[PDB]
This record gives C-alpha cells, structure tokens and sequence, in this order.
C-alpha cells in the first residue's frame, strides 16, 4: 500500500495547481480519501475528503471554490485543485486514506506529500562551494568538511556525500530564506587518515533549477 | 414420558419417502406455474406499452388508453374472483394459514384458474400488488391438488404438501429459496400447537421450484443495489431509531389497510357489479399513474434501485411515499387478488432512503450513505405489519446481497417489532384470518 | 471545530523514563487519535480510539483520557521515541488536530566543536566571500555565535541555521555564515569566530587570517 | 375454532420482563464468549513462546509441545470429572435436554467448570470447536438470570434458556442469523408445542453479537473472498457431492459414538485413568500442532487454504483421515468441546477434494475446487447433526458467497436424504437418547 | 466494452512474438479470457483460455510451448506468446471474453483482430498516391475520387476518409500480392458540389509499419 | 475433438425467402451456439444455447437442434443478413467451430459505375504510373474489364480485385489496376477503360489522355 502524491511546486500569487495522489496496493474504492496540509512551523489542517462514488465531498471552512476535490476511481487517483493562491497556501500537502475502529474516523495511511510554494520570485540555480579546512588546519583524529549551497530558489535542494555511501557524520542544516533567495550548508566529518588521502564528494541537486553537481572537496592551497 | 422422548428422539427426521417424492413434484409444478404467471403478467404490461406507442400523438387520447386498458384488465380481474372464488381476492396468504389450521378450504378446482388469470389481470393492469400473494396461494392449491390426485392420506401428507406449495411459491416469486422456508416455519405454520410438517420435505419442494425459475429467469436479478458500504458500530443506534419509527407507523398502516377494507366495501355493498366496476376504476387509475408518474403506480421493484442509490430528492421521496401509501391500500383493501407483500418492501425502501438522507447531513462524521438505511428499512414494514422479521431480514439479504449490513438490518427490524407490539399493532396477515374466521361464526 | 490543545509544547526526558503529554479539547471529544511525526516523515498513526495501539506500536505507549481531557504515555520511553505527537479528534465534524507535543531525548552536556572555513576560491572568483563557521554537536541547544573582522564585533550579514536534534548522539549543531564582498573581505585580514555555550565560561574562539 | 380467533389476535405479545431479560442474558453470554475466546488464544500463544524458548533442541522441543497440551488437557478433563460430568462432551445435548426439562442446569457448577474446563482443552490445541463450551455456558447464563431474578412460568424458563443457547452460538461464529435458526431447528423441543418467544431471542442474539464485535471487529473467522458462480448444468455435481456426504455422515456417527464406548474402557470410569488418557490425547494434539498443524487445532486456519486450492490432492486425503482420527479421539474421549466446527473444517476438506476431481473430469464446466469446498463445508452438519437449514445459513454467513446458495442447498439436502435412507440419525439427538436412557437405567 | 489486441506483425520462421489484448469497458477479473485464430480464408480454431486468477490455462491439442497464455489483471490486458513459428500459425488472432447461459460455454464478445504473418520478408510502409479525376473532368452530380496504397508488408492496411466522418460510398478493395509486396485502392464517392469546395482526405494506416499517412485529394492542377 | 460440419457451404437466396443452414457433429453436442461474421469484422455472438437469440439479433432468426444435427433459420431473410455463420459448441472439450455458411443474396440487375484515373503526379515522381479504374456497385458479380492503350489491347501488368457483397444493398464493386514504368506510360496517349456487364450489350468505356 503506497500513497504517492505529486504535482506540488512553485506557483505565483493568484495562480492554480492540480495536486495528485496515486494509490497502489489495495482497492481504491470502498475507501474514502482526503487531503491534509501542513504549513511550515505550523500544524496540520484538514483540507477536505471525498468518498468512493465521489457522491460526497466536504471541505474545511473555505471560500466558494478555494478547493476542488475529486477522485478518479479508474486511475486509482485523487486530485486536489487549489485556486487564487496566497502565501497562506504555502505548504506541504498530504493525502490520506480513511478508516475507523469503533467509528470515529482517523487518518489511516499518509503519503510523503508534495510541497507547494506561493511566491513571485523566479526559479534560480544554486552555487556550490567546497568548504575545505583553512591552512592552519589543526588536523586531529577527526577532520570536518562540507560544501555551501547558496543562491537558489525554491526548495528543495538535496545533498548526499559520495552518493550516500558516506552517511555517518553528515549534518545538513535547513535552508534560510533571505532576499528572495535560499541558502544552506552541509557538514561531513570523517577520519584524518581517511581524507586528504581519498575523495570526499558532496552532491547537490536542485530538481527545479534543473541542476546537479558533485563538488569534490579538496585541500586548501 | 421421558421414556417416550427417548423413543421419539431415535425416530426423528424419518419422513415417508412418498411424502418427499411428492413435495418434489409439487415444487416442480409451482415453479413452472409461477414462471408462467410471471411471464403472462409481463406480456400484458407490455401489450399496453405497444398501445401507448400506437397513440403517442394525442395526449388526452393517450391518457385515456392507459386508463381503459388497466381498467378493462382489472375488471376482468375482480370479476373472475367475485363470480368464481371470493377467496382469491385479497393477498391469498391468510387463506392458506387458515387451510393449514384446517379452518379454511382449498377449493383448487376453482382457485387455481381464478387466482391465476385473476392476477394476470390485476398485475397486467399495473396496479400496486405483489406476486407472492397469487403465487403463495396458487402454490398451496398445487400441493393440495397433487395430494388429492395421488390420494395420499394423513396429517403429515396434508399439512406438508400444503406447506411446501406455499413456501415453494414464495421462493419462486422472489427467487429466494431460504426466505421461502423461513416463511412457513415462522408465519404460515399453525402458530399455537404442534404440527406434522416435514421441514426436509419442504426444502426439496423449494429447490425444485427455485430451479424452475432459474431455468427461465437467469442472468438478471430482481433488485440490484450492488454493494453498499459498511456500518461502523457508533452508527447502530441510528438504525434502532429508524426501527422505532417503522414500529409506531406499522400498526397505523395496519389500521388503514383494514378500515379501508370496510369503507371500500360500502361503495359496492357486496353487489358483484358495483365491485367489478370499482375495480376497473382503481385499475385504470393505476394504469394511468403508470404513465403520468410510474413511481406511484406498479409493483414497486423498479424504483428500489433508484432510491437506494439516492437518485431521488428529499421531496420526490415524501411524495412517492404518500402517493403510494394511497395506491397500495386502494389496491389491497379493494379486495383484488394480489399480495400486499412486495409493495411494503417498495415502501420501506422509500422511507429508508429518506431517513438516510436526514441522517447523512446531521452526522457528517459518520460518513453515512442513504443506501444503507434504505436496505435496513427495506424489510422493516414486513416487520411491523405482518410481524415476521426473521423472514423479512432473510428475504432482503437474499435479494440485496449486502450481508455486511445484517446487524443494522436486524437492529432496525427488531426495533420495529418491539414498537409495533408496545403500540397495539398485530400480525396484519393473522388479523385478516381472524376477521374472516370470525365472519363465519358472526354470520350464524 | 473543537480546539485541541496539546500540553507540554516541547519537553525532554532521559531514556527508560515515564512520560505523559496532554490534549485538552475545548468542548467534548471522544476517542482522540494520535499521530507520530519524525522530522522528514509523514505522520504515522500511533494510537487510535483513545487507547488502542495501532498494529506495531511498542506497548511502551498507552493512550487514555475522556470527555474533555486526554493523554498519551510512554512507560519507559526509549530514544526511538523522539518525535512530535499530534492528537486528533473527529467525533465532531470537522476533524481537528492538536498543537503538537515535541518529544526530545534528554542527554549530558556536550561541548560545541567549532570548525571555521575561509571563503571558497571558487566563490571569490566572483565577488562573493562567504566565511562559514560550523558549530557541531553539543547539548543544550542554547548557543550563540559572534563574528569579528580584524578584531571587532559584526552582525550584518550573519546567517545561522540549527539542526533539529541528532537521531543518534542526541546532540545539536549550528552553521553560521558571514557574507561580504570579495573586496569588503580583502581590505581586512583577521576573521575570528567565537562561540558561547553553558559547557564553558569563557568562549570557544576559532579564527584564521587571509595573510 | 373460536379459540384460534382468540389466540390469533393475541399472537406475538411477550412479557416485557421476558424481553428485558433476554437482553441482559445476551449481553452476558456475549461478554462471556469474548472472554473465553481471548483466554483460549492467550494460552495457545503462551505455548508458542515456549517453543521459541527451546527452538534449539528438537526432541526437547517436541516434548514441550506435548507436555504443555498434555498438562492443559489434564487440568481440563479433571475439572470436568471432579465437578460436572455434563460439561464433558459437546455440551449441546445437555441443553436440548434442559429445554425438554429432562436434564438439569447446574450452573453454579457448569459455568466455572465448562469455562476453565475448555480453556484447558482448546488452549492445548485439541480438535474441538468453541460453540459447545459457549452454547452450554450460554444456557446456564440464561438460567442464572432466570433463577437470580426469579422469573416464573414456562415461557420465561424456556425462553431465557434458549436465547442463552442461541446467543451463545452466535458470538461463537459471529453469525446472528445462524444462532436463531439453530434453536428453532434443533435446540427446541422437537415434538410438542413450546413456550419460546422468538422475538425475545433475537434481542439476546444481537446483544451478544454486538459484544463480540465490540472486541473482535476488523477481522473475520473464515475469509475465502468471492469465489465464482455455478452454471445450471453444474448443479448435479453438487447433488452427487451431497449423496457422498450423505452415506458417510451416518458412518462418522457410528464412529463418534462407538469410540465413546471403546475409549470408556481404557479408564473404566476411574477419574485418573480418564484424566490421564486425557493428557495423553491432549499432548498428542499439542504435538501434531507443530509437526503438522493441519491434523491438529480447531480447524479454521486451514479452511481458507483448502478453498483456495493450495493443497495437493494428496495432502488433502492425508489431512482428512488424520483429522477423522484426531477428531473422534477428542470428542469421544469426552473432553469439553463442540465437535461442531471440526465438522466444518472436515466438510471443507472433503469438498476441495471432490472439487479437484470434478475440475479435471469436466474442463468444459470451468469449475473451481473452492465452490465445492464451500458447498460441502456445511455438508457434515447436514448428515451428522442433521440440521441443514442452520448449516447452510451458518456457512453463507461466514463465507459470504450467496451466489453458491443453490449448490449449497442441493449438496446439503442431498446429504440429509442419503443419511436418512442409510440409517443415520441426529448425532446431537442420538446423544441425548444415550444419556437420557442411561439415566432411567 | 472493448477488447483491443495489439502486438501482431511480421515474424520469421522459427521465432517469437507476444500479442496482447488490452481490456476496457468491463471488470477484467471474474472473466474467462481466451483467444482463437483465423488462418486466411479458413475457419476458426481455439488456441487457449485462462481463468480469472490465472490458475487454469488450457490449450488445444498443441505441443509444449507453441503457446503461452498469460494475464495481468492489474493492467486489464491479456497476453499471447507463440514461439517457434511456422506458416501454420500465420493468421488473424482474436481474443474473446468467455461466458455462458445455461453453462455450456461460449465466446461472448470478440475483440477486433491482430495479424501475425509468418515470413522472411521485410516490413515496408506503404506509399499513398492520391487519385483525382482526369483533367477532362465531366463532374456530373456525383464525383468519385480515391487513393491508391501500394508496396507494403505485411497485411493489413486500413483506410478511412476524413477520419471515418466520411462513411458512405466508400470502398476498399482486397489488397493483391505482387513481388513480396501488397497494393490496394479505395474509392470514395461524394457530391461534386461537396468536394472541390471542401477537403476530402484519405488517412491510411499500416500497423506493422507503425506509420499512418493522410493524403489530401487535390484536383489535377 | 468433436467435429461440426455445416451444410450449404455457400447458399444463395432472394430476400423474403425462408432460409435454413445446417450443422452436424461427429458425436453429440447440445446447446450449440452460432456466430455472425460480416465482411471486415470479427464474429458477433448471434444465437446461443441452441436457440436463444442474443440482444439485437432480429427475431427474423431462430435456431433449433438436438445432439447430432442442429440448424439455424431465418424466416424471411433480409439482404442485411449477408454474412458467414459459424455453429460452434463446447458441449464437449475442446470447443470446436463449424466450417461456415456464406449467405449470398439475389437482387435485381444492377449496372456499374466506371471511373478512370490519371497516374498520380507523385507516383510518377518515382518511376511509376498506375492507371486506376474502379467499377462500383453492380449486380451480377460477373464483370469484365479490358484496357486499351493508344487504341490497342492490353493484358500485361493488369490487376483486378473484387470487394464482397455489401451488407446493405447487396451489390458488388471492383478495382482493376494497370501498372507500367513512368516512361512506358509517357510514350502513349490514349488510355481507355472498358467494362462488359450483363446489364448492357454495349461495353461501358472510360478514358482520358495525357495531352
């Protein structure tokens, strides 16, 4: 049973966007399905729900057609159309599956949920900077590194090291917005014997910007 | 006494092979008969369509023929009954409960042709009457006739063949073998005193009939509501309340169905003609609505699917409800051959949907579906009126195939029987045998 | 639209300990549901119908409550119980969720591990001069970075970001990036980076010099 | 006649007090059965977490599998031999009697005995169903509120006793309809009129059924999904399957009884030679429940697997015979437990088998073993206990395959006709004659 | 209700192809899907069938793995794997939906077809040459045009006029074989005060090829 | 494996006539079915279980039979009934179909409609020249085309192709087509197409000329 929802993105004020949740591994019918959204820092707020034959669809208190919810029981998919979007819509949208024990419904199985961003700023490729120890590098037991992914918009960027195969000692702070542009950093801590001597590669990717880059960290000169 | 029990025990379920082989022949005949009867009704309702096609142009001339055909069919109906077998009239079910008690006669040499052709007219006309009635009583006489024809003697052979014929006929009428059996053993049989009826002998008959119906009526059901949803526990009380409702109303509907019998009697006094005419009047009235608003007229099945699905407005329901409560009494109380069984099913269904809708909105957090309450109440009148729930819940479950609703189905149907008892009501089918069995003494 | 209000906003507890978090409805609710949400993962259905454990939850958990006040407990919490719990009801359309209780593993004071990086040559080869000064793994998340260019306070251009507690070692960490113009940076030599945290009276400095 | 007209107008008018008690009886039987059910499970479970403890050593592993069921079966037979010789056996006949007023309802004894008595026999994993224990714990429960509230008259006594029964069978197979149909088809005084308020029963049944649901929702007992349909030119095959179950039904009856006698000698009547022969059969089953779970256990676990056809034509015949054995050995030994469910697990197996043979001999019918499995799942309850109407409805209520109804009846009816013409009798009745006769003698 | 088998084509003696009939308009499961084939000019032969859960699969008196019927209830599609081909399997392959009345089974709804022609040749897109009336156009009340499709392998080609919108007075002649290649003509008879004035277009399709060409019929200028 | 073999392999009847094909088996069948194949279409289930007309199937039709010999009738056939009927069984496995019965209709006389074409500009643009010549809707099937190059006979490179009885009007059609090198076509002028049909004694001719 998988709930995979796509369609999120970066729309600009006043826009629209059909979010889509596709289901796998269990009969799509017989089921009720509903969307729930979480705005950053903030909490979960139910958006709406819809039944099998989509003969019933209810929303939380919203204006006329702020939200249109539908499902297609032939493509085992649930949609959610938002319109005339403001920043209060800037959020992470989850789809669920609805069930009950005694009969007081809960949100049974969630999905990973796509992300909507509501802004004016334009998509923008990030700059990747290798962060190598200074020259007065107090080369001890362990040695810390990382690369600086700055200058991009929107979220997300994703960063791994040497392709994941370097997963312990990895700190990946969150991005901080400022001046219509995102910025974040990453740390990688490995053994002194381990580094200068091999190849530590930090790999940034900005789906939106349509980019990918593996900055090879290498010794200050 | 216990020494006797030990004797009977080791001797239980040992029915005369001859009684069994006749229940098997009775069934096969009732089956064929019910199929034939069913076919004929349809052919007639049809011939009437290919009569309204013949005058589609002129509207008033159109409304006339819709009337005069049902009017002319109902008349020929009531007539056969008034002139050759005053028992064929009404449901026909009470006249069998009686025959099992040995209080009523089984004039099959008369009732078979009369009740039969008598019904083709009343149903062919499109009035609001079920098929069980005519088939349950055509069934009895079938069992009776093979009883007398083969000479078979004894209480078992008489009560048994007569009771399979009843149950076999009810099965082939709703294509539901289980409900057929459960009916005899819950209503039809001598309600107060032991009786010599071989249950195993019955099955055989029921099957033989059910099979004859399948031979000719496969690939399409009677009611098809598909597969509705489930009913969470925190939902149950709602079907108890729906049950309480049907419960207090059931008796009322009984007062009406009977009183109307008397009132409709005056209108003709007993005169064969003032009756046969009052029949043509109600017959044509139904052949009319069967055009200007089919939902108020006709048997009642055609609309069960549409109502359960929720394809009717909260208004269209109430209208049909009342309009029907009227067309049903007007048809049953008038004394026309035909069960007031199915129409009650068509009725509960309507009152069910309605309750559903109201519930649907008042409780959005239950995620209800009017359909469930439609199926819960589909047999709730059979519960509060005729007062036989076990047969009702199984007849429904057997035609709507929604066993996941069984619980609510019972809770509704039970609440109906409790509220019918505490509010004075009685076994509409029984009360009718009292009415007729008394009017035999009273007139002495 | 009942208003669920979870109790402790955020709270710490050492492993094996016994913890309870609340959820006071504003009216009457029945069979509160609970969800677990680990940074990065969509909410998981923990407890449901006020006390039932969803197939798989460690029996360490115990749901409870009635009418107006409910609660959840971990009889001897472990570390794999570091998450954020959301209560939810839907006995009164429409479904509402709690404020959320943040559960964080309590652990023993840890010193920051100050690491300071001069600008990428890649960056300066285009006017930018970001001088990052990571502050990895430590305990109370209360930490403070201060930059000094050629010996002198500086707050304009600094850009901090903290990590949510480590799954593992249960420590915190923070990156602080000071930005300039290739030239603003060049017309200076010294670039120290001081950190102040409970685990030390005097601060942990960590500089470098262009020269 | 003038009396009838009087009774008619008076029909279905049961004392509100009787109804309100049927309601409280049910609620209790329900809670009871749930508790019983939970108990059994907890025990069977405790035994797994005992074989995990010695997974290493095999022989030491086979011993503990035995000694736990052996030790549970003994404590079982014991409680029955020392405090309530009626709790033994199914327990269903002891209630048919009670309704005839030929047997006693020693509830002050039977409740605790039958109960903890069964937890021992089922928890051990022997081949016995739950209905027996609950149908009898049910009646007593009905009684108990009958004596405790001192309701008098024949209706109050026969009604609360029967609902206790029905409601007990319901919550055992989570099938309200079958519960009712059982009373009105078997349980009730088969030859004479009786003062039993059917409407009073339902209430009980529901109350119980609901108690079961409160604690056992979200999963069924038997789940075969939705099998295919059955063309008309296919029916006769179910009649033949019925004629089979029909001639074998009586034979299985002779065995279940004769074995009762033969197993009696082995202990003579001695409490110990009995309690021990019990731990023997009890441990024997706790063993097979490991070296071949299909031969041991209640029998439900394998109904799905057989209907799906996941068993070779060989693995079936084996299980059948091994089971015909493990079943008698358990019921005829006189332990507390219904031989009801095990007949269901037996018909299913003989059903699948017939299916398979049919499947190939007739490729143009496009058969599915499963439909014959479900057609025969209730075929033993038809030839043995000789009550079809309850069988067909019990199955239909657990398998939810209403489209098989016709074949289900044709098989089941054919069974009852071949059981009558070949001498058999109501296995549950014959047992009351056996005991009721051994009484006045 | 549509059974629409694809995957047919050209196959060299001693080879394998995988025909697939996709299902739509009904509930795939519950159904006994089967095939049947028509060899050119000949009658019909039942290749095989295959119950709902794929737990029964029978074929005709046919060796080992000539055939391999398989189904994917998840994509409502049937399959057919003929391996080790010879000219005995050169034919039209239909797939039906199996049902019954009294139970003596039958083929309910047959799909279209798909041709499997066994031979060493090469696939050759056809060429469409529009046929407009002569220059001595005695354009009477009715005008006949037509397009000529020539040199293609293997069969068959399908011809519609103005995308089937033009269904009356259309003709298509059986293709003829000439030197390891096929050729055929389609004549369409329209009102003369309907052609010049508007657009008469012939859309020719060759499946094996996987090409389609729309030839617009312009007067002889 | 049962072998059904049907009666008339091709029969011809004038509409409004009563027509009855047959179908016999080697062994014994029961509840046979029949199908309808009209040209260019897969068969269509027509009658089943020996005599139950499908939905649509005109009530013009009726089926009968028993064990070894079975039949299909059309009380008053209608020209739209031009197709091939396949009795098939499954009364025994494997199912086995029939040989077929092509039903041909006999309408009244029916004069052709000749049309000649000038080798397509583009076809020529590659060394080909095909002089097409259709002969649409006619009755007797019996027809004879003849080509005349610059007033003279021709039989080389000429192809004919008849369509089959049309479902609705019961008339045939025909394409006859002449091919040459682009050159061998350019070196002549007169191109006359000539048909001789039962309807007329005087051939129907149709030509065009390059110049």
């Amino acid at each position: 049973v998988r709930l995979l929802e796509s369609g999120g993105g970066l729309v600009q004020p006043g826009g629209s966007l059909k979010l889509s949740c596709a289901a796998s591994g269990f009969d799509y019918s017989r089921y009720w399905m509903s969307w729930v959204r979480q705005a950053p820092g903030k909490g979960l707020k139910w958006i709406g729900e819809i039944n099998p034959v989509s003969s019933t669809i209810n929303y939380t208190p919203s204006l006329k057609d702020k939200f249109i919810i539908s499902r297609d029981n032939a493509k085992d998919t649930l949609y959610l159309q938002i319109s005339k979007v403001r920043s209060e819509d800037t959020a992470l949208y989850y789809c669920a599956r609805l069930y009950y024990g005694y009969g007081y419904w809960y949100f049974d199985v969630w999905g990973a949920g796509t992300t909507v961003t509501v802004s004016s700023a334009k998509t923008t490729p990030p700059s990747v900077y290798p962060l190598a120890p200074g020259s007065a590098a107090a080369a001890a037991s362990m040695v810390t590194l990382g690369c600086l992914v700055k200058g991009y918009f929107p979220e997300p960027v994703t960063v791994t090291w040497n392709s994941g195969s370097l997963a312990a000692g990895v700190h990946t702070f969150p991005a901080v917005l400022q001046a219509a542009l995102y910025t974040l950093s990453s740390s990688v801590t490995v053994p002194s014997s381990s580094w200068p001597s091999e190849t530590v590669t930090c790999n940034v990717a900005h789906p939106a910007s349509s980019t990918k880059v593996d900055k090879k960290i290498v010794p200050r000169a | 006494r216990r020494r006797q029990l030990i004797r009977q025990l080791l001797e239980r379920d040992k029915t005369p092979l001859a009684i069994l082989f006749m229940a098997a022949v009775v069934g096969t005949l009732v089956g064929l008969a019910a199929v034939a009867f069913d076919k004929g009704v349809a052919w007639l309702q049809n011939q009437r369509m290919g009569a309204l096609v013949h005058t589609a142009d002129n509207y008033p001339l159109l409304l006339t023929v819709a009337f005069l055909c049902s009017a002319v069919l109902a008349m020929f109906g009531y007539f056969l009954v008034r002139k050759y077998a005053p028992e064929a009239g009404g449901s026909g079910i009470p006249e069998i409960e009686g025959a099992l008690e040995d209080q009523r006669p089984v004039r099959w040499w008369r009732v078979l042709p009369v009740k039969f052709f008598g019904g083709l007219g009343t149903l062919g006309g499109g009035m609001v009457l079920g098929r069980e009635g005519p088939t349950v009583q055509i069934g009895g006489n079938i069992g009776r006739m093979v009883l007398d024809i083969f000479r078979l003697k004894g209480d078992e052979a008489r009560h048994t063949l007569l009771a399979t014929g009843a149950a076999a006929g009810l099965a082939a009428a709703f294509n539901a073998p289980l409900a057929g059996i459960l009916f005899i053993i819950e209503e039809m049989r001598p309600q107060f005193r032991y009786t010599l009826i071989s249950i195993k002998a019955v099955f055989i008959g029921v099957i033989m009939s059910t099979i004859m119906y399948r031979i000719f009526n496969h690939e399409v059901a009677l009611i098809d509501v598909g597969k509705l949803s489930d009913a969470p526990l925190n939902t149950l009380w709602l079907y108890l309340i729906l049950g309480i409702i049907f419960g207090i109303f059931g008796p009322i509907f009984n007062k009406w169905v009977l009183g109307m019998q008397d009132l409709l009697h005056r209108v003709h006094g007993g005169n064969i003609t003032k009756w046969v005419l009052m029949g043509g009047a109600i017959g044509g009235l139904c052949g009319l609505l069967g055009f200007v608003a089919p939902a108020t007229s006709g048997g009642g099945f055609n609309l069960i699917p549409i109502a359960t699905a929720g394809n009717f407005s909260m208004g269209m329901l109430v209208f049909i409800f009342v309009a029907r409560v009227i067309t049903t009494l007007l048809c049953f109380s008038s004394g026309a051959p035909g069960g007031i069984f199915a129409p009650m099913l068509a009725l509960g269904t309507v009152l069910g949907t309605a309750f559903g809708m109201v519930a649907v909105e008042l409780f959005p957090q239950y995620h209800l579906e009017a359909g469930t309450f439609a199926i819960a109440g589909m047999g709730a009148l059979l519960a509060a009126s005729i007062r036989a729930p076990l047969t009702g819940i199984i007849l429904v479950l057997e035609m709507t195939d929604n066993y996941q609703l069984i619980l609510p189905m019972i809770i509704t149907g039970l609440g109906a029987t409790l509220l019918a008892q505490f509010t004075g009501g009685k076994p509409l089918y029984s009360a009718i045998l009292a009415r007729t069995l008394a009017k035999q003494e009273a007139e002495q | 639209d009942i208003v669920l209000t979870q109790s402790p906003a955020i709270m710490s507890a050492a492993p094996g300990d016994k913890v309870t978090m609340t959820c006071s409805a504003s009216s009457s609710v029945s069979y509160i549901h609970w969800y677990q949400q680990k940074s990065g993962t969509s909410p998981k259905r923990w407890i449901y119908d006020t006390s039932k454990l969803t197939s798989g939850v460690p029996v360490r958990f115990s749901g409870s409550g009635s009418g107006t006040s409910y609660s959840l407990t971990i009889n001897t919490m472990e570390a794999e119980d570091a998450a954020t719990y959301y209560c939810q009801q839907w006995s009164s359309h429409p479904q509402t969720f709690g404020g959320g209780t943040k559960l964080e593993i309590l652990r023993a004071d840890a010193a920051p591990t100050v690491s300071i990086f001069p600008p990428s040559s890649e960056q300066l080869t285009s006017g930018g001069a970001s001088v990052v000064c990571f502050l990895n793994n430590f305990y109370p998340k209360d930490i403070n970075v201060k930059w000094k260019i050629d010996g002198s306070e500086r707050q304009n251009g600094v850009l901090n970001s903290w990590t949510d507690q480590d799954s593992k070692d249960s420590t915190y960490s923070m990156s602080s990036t000071l930005t300039l113009t290739k030239d603003e940076y060049e017309r200076h030599n010294s670039y120290t980076c001081e950190a102040t945290h409970k685990t030390s009276t005097s601060p942990i400095v960590k500089s470098f010099n262009r020269a």
